[PDB]
């Protein structure tokens, strides 16, 4: 649960990254 | 008979971690016509998720390395473009199923709302690498295929249903990631979230680990997209 | 296409984790005849480790699958043709790499790294292909196995030091090849501890580019000796 | 590299289980 939460948090994440 | 045999394949696969395995068999289920059941639906959302999230994560390593030799990158872009028309393949078949398979042998306005989130979702990956006036008609689809299923669900769920915070959860990416609006993500996923929590009393036995975990999750995109 | 640009996709390829595409390229550049320099030879063993390590993984879980069905179903019927699958997609693999070995890459070096390199690949593969086969074509798959890595064994004793990564990794996974494939416990246990001791006896004969690796395959083989009693 | 060694580690326990 902590897992998806945390899987979501790095895909999110790279997008901010990505574009910045 | 067969569709019991491609179900438990499809478990088997993904047990082995064989996703385009087990998309392959929730798509034969898929192609029989009819409905899908609740566990049906979810195996195949749950393959091709795999599938198609495979070729994304591979697609955004070489973007990034793409960045970061004119032969190197020459050869990058074509590594990139050959996983993007591996995504294009995974998208056209599971956009072409759910046209005319699952949406229209929807027949409850839940399935409706998950089926059209789909379509928004698939037609949002290919927006992720698409170009030109192709990436404008997904942008256009996507966005379509997201508003239409939130209609639908401010009329039939309560904003605790995780199908309805799940929908908006995508919906919310869609303005970050896909249209350059973090104002309008931020502004769906809390409006998303403060109804959800202002009828608190809707969470249901069998789904309120799920409708809180969405919950959580509009929450966390928000800190990511504020902090 | 030209060898130059394969490299590179196949670098491209196992960033992204397409160990298939990585393979893909890694087979092309071998088939080209010439020899493979170091850093394509391990290219093209990360890979197919890779691929056939993948459907290893997958066998694995339908047999357990398998050996837990007390529920005595059709499920059992098709976890059985699950894993025939699956064990038509290793000996497929392992076939392609037994290939390139003896057609490319055995016959290109006549040097004694490059011959135990690729006579315990010849080794490792023929050892997968025994973990599923069957009847008449697994005393086929073992005694090649045994004797891609009884060469390469011998070969290792006579122009490598006992610290030499290659011959240390030949070690283990011949080892490894007494244990599971030949259910013979002593054996992969002794063998296991003399390639130790004599690596161990033998540390001034470290190398600066080799110490980190030595070390590593050094523990390995301990780590595999205490599980094993 | 202590990842390497627990990759070997549980790769090599599962024979253990199937043959017992
Ligand atoms: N390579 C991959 N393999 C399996 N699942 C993935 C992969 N990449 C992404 N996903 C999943 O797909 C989801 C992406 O959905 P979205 O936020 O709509 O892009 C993530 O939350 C991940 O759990
Ligand atoms: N699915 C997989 N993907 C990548 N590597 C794997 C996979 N399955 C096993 N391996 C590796 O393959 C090796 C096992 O080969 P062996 O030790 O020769 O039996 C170990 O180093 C594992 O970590």
């Amino acid at each position: 649960r902590d897992k998806i939460r945390l899987n979501n948090a790095i895909w999110r994440a790279w997008y901010i990254q990505y574009v910045q | 008979m067969d569709k019991s045999e491609l179900v438990q394949k499809a478990k088997l696969a993904e047990q082995a971690e064989r996703y385009d395995d087990m998309a392959a068999a929730m798509k034969a289920v898929t192609e029989q016509g009819h409905e899908l059941s609740n566990e049906e639906r979810n195996l195949l959302s749950v393959a091709y998720k795999n599938v198609v999230g495979a070729r994304r994560s591979s697609w955004r390593v070489i973007s990034s390395i793409e960045q970061k030799n004119e032969k190197k990158q020459q050869m990058g872009k074509e590594y990139r473009e050959k996983i993007e028309a591996e995504l294009q393949d995974i998208c056209n078949d599971v956009l072409e199923l759910l046209d005319k398979y699952l949406i229209p042998n929807a027949t409850q306005p839940e399935s409706k709302v998950f089926y059209l989130k789909m379509k928004g979702d698939y037609f949002r990956y290919l927006s992720e690498v698409a170009s030109g006036d192709n990436k404008q008609t997904t942008v256009s689809n996507s966005q379509q295929a997201y508003q239409e299923a939130f209609e639908i669900s401010k009329k039939e769920m309560q904003p605790t249903h995780p199908i309805r915070l799940g929908l908006a959860l995508n919906f919310s990416v869609f303005y970050y990631e896909i249209l350059n609006s973090p104002e309008k993500a931020c502004s769906l996923a809390k409006t998303a979230f403060d109804e959800a929590i202002a009828e608190l009393d809707t969470l249901n036995e069998e789904s309120y680990k799920d409708s809180t975990l969405i919950m959580q999750l509009l929450r966390d995109n928000l800190t990511l997209w504020t902090s």
